[PDB]
């Protein structure tokens, strides 16, 4: 249903909570009363409705197919090109992934999407990352790789990844320090 | 000077002495004997007894009227037959 403010704007009138409840309950009864098309059309005037984009598969000069995508985490940005076919090589900033990320946690982050879709060793990846710390860079590269792999994995696989969280951009970012308190929430030691 | 065991006697059924005792106590309360015993443990002065009896009668009648009114008006609790208006 449209919210009470929506209904108030529709009726250019000022209602109350109980008025909205009465209207909504009457509408619900109208639904339950086998509302036909002639009535469902009127009802839908008060209803309110509540997928990852598949990037094009481009081709190189040699005709090898690939998909390019991008993603940002904290302050890091990553552009990932994933090839339709590959032996699992993942070169980051022209560097091998294991060398560039000396932390097995970051390696696991890189592996997460391809492991999830069971496509490890089936794609060669080139990831250019910039900015932020090591974990932010790992997250950005993971997001970019997942998005690029979407184009190559089936739609059901894409939906599964999105449900898992691979394909959802992280909204968690550092919260700015506030004046008069040490941290974003750390209130200075309460004097007495 | 009366016969024994004829007054306030209940025969236990199948040995459920608990149930028989509960029935006997219910009988005593219904006839008010427990009221009399616990009230006669001490002496209520006639003025206090009169006040208490008047208060009890007033409360009984008030409760009867309130219950009758509630029963009479309960029928209107049915779901609204003109909802939306």
């Amino acid at each position: 249903w449209l919210i009470k403010e929506e209904l108030e704007e529709m009726l250019v009138e000022k209602l109350s909570d109980l008025d909205y409840m009465q209207f909504i309950r009457l509408l619900e009864k109208l639904l339950t009363s086998q509302c036909g098309a002639a009535e469902e059309e009127f009802v839908q005037r008060f209803r309110r409705s509540v997928k990852q984009l598949i990037e094009p598969v481009q081709y190189d000069e040699q005709g090898m197919a690939f998909s390019k995508s991008e993603g940002k985490r904290k302050t890091a940005k990553a552009e990932a090109i994933v090839y339709k076919h590959g032996s699992g090589r993942i070169k980051v900033n022209g560097i091998d992934y294991q060398l560039y990320f000396p932390i097995t946690q970051d390696r696991e982050q890189l592996m997460f999407p391809f492991h999830f879709v069971d496509r490890l060793g089936k794609h060669d990846v080139t990831c250019t990352v910039s900015g932020g710390g090591r974990s932010a860079q790992a997250g950005a590269i993971r997001l970019a790789m997942a998005k690029a792999l979407c184009s190559f994995v089936t739609e059901d696989e894409v939906e599964w990844m999105r449900q898992a969280g691979l394909l959802t951009t992280d909204p968690r970012v550092r919260e700015r320090k506030k004046p008069g308190q040490e941290g974003a929430r750390r209130k200075f030691t309460w004097k007495k | 000077k009366h016969l024994k065991f004829i007054a306030r006697t209940v025969m236990v059924q199948e040995g459920n002495v608990e149930s028989a005792y509960r029935t006997l106590n219910r009988i005593l309360t219904m006839d008010g004997l427990i009221e009399d015993i616990k009230h006669r443990r001490y002496y209520e002065k006639p003025c206090r007894r009169r006040q208490r009896e008047s208060y009890e009668r007033c409360r009984r009648i008030y409760n009867m009227e309130m219950a009758r009114k509630i029963n009479f008006l309960m029928r209107k609790n049915r779901a609204d037959p003109w909802q939306g208006c």
